[PDB]
């Protein structure tokens, strides 16, 4: 997904590239440093956003998002935290390893 | 089935405490040709461990999601039918697997 013109949950709700994009994504696995035996969980990601990212935008509210229909305050009633943490773990496979 | 599929009906249901996503949260835009839905209850200690990709004694054995699994998922309280101080059995699936 970090490629330009992609969509999903990083390309529309945590980072955007532009369409007309110049430039290099180098990605490497980083298992052997991320990773943790109970979870790394100093990577948080977005997984809820009212509208889609623009081009190298940086979304760092962590206003609380509701996905319902009555304005509730406060988490559990339909009020969701926007962000979500990804416990790493050596045993996940390649899809689901971390990587920088 | 002539079915076109609304999910406010699942926001006006009940609180979920949880809703995990892999696709987008609003989840309603979005044709495909089957929903295959699958319900089950489960303790809420395993949660976490219905998910693609991950190990745990739970789903592991059970039902497991095998990969990029259309992330969608959900989980409210059953309190209102788990009220036995002894308890009882109707809704469970196999314990585990050897
Ligand atoms: C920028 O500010 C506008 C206010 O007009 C808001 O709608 C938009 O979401 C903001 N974007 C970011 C990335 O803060």
């Amino acid at each position: 997904q970090i490629a330009p013109g992609q969509t999903g949950n990083i390309a529309d709700y945590n980072y955007k590239l532009p369409d007309d994009f110049t430039g290099c994504v180098i990605a490497w696995n980083s298992n052997k440093l991320d990773s943790k035996h109970s979870g790394n969980y100093d990577y948080w990601y977005r997984s809820f956003r009212k509208s889609k990212l623009k081009p190298f935008e940086r979304d760092i509210s962590t206003e609380i998002y509701q996905a319902g229909n009555k304005p509730c305050k406060g988490k559990g009633p339909n009020c969701y935290f926007p962000l979500e943490s990804y416990g790493f773990r050596p045993t996940y496979g390649v899809g689901h390893q971390p990587y920088r | 089935s002539n079915c076109v599929a609304d999910y406010s009906v699942l926001y006006n249901f009940a609180p979920f405490f949880a809703f995990k996503c892999y696709g987008v949260s609003p989840t309603k835009l979005n044709c495909f040709t089957n929903v295959y839905a699958d319900s089950f209850v489960i303790k809420g200690n395993e949660v976490s461990q219905i998910a693609p990709g991950q190990t745990g004694n739970i789903a592991d054995y059970n039902y497991k999601l095998p990969d990029d699994f259309t992330g969608c998922v959900i989980a409210w309280n059953s309190n209102k039918l788990d009220s036995k101080h002894s308890g009882n059995y109707d809704y469970w699936y196999r314990s585990f697997r050897k």
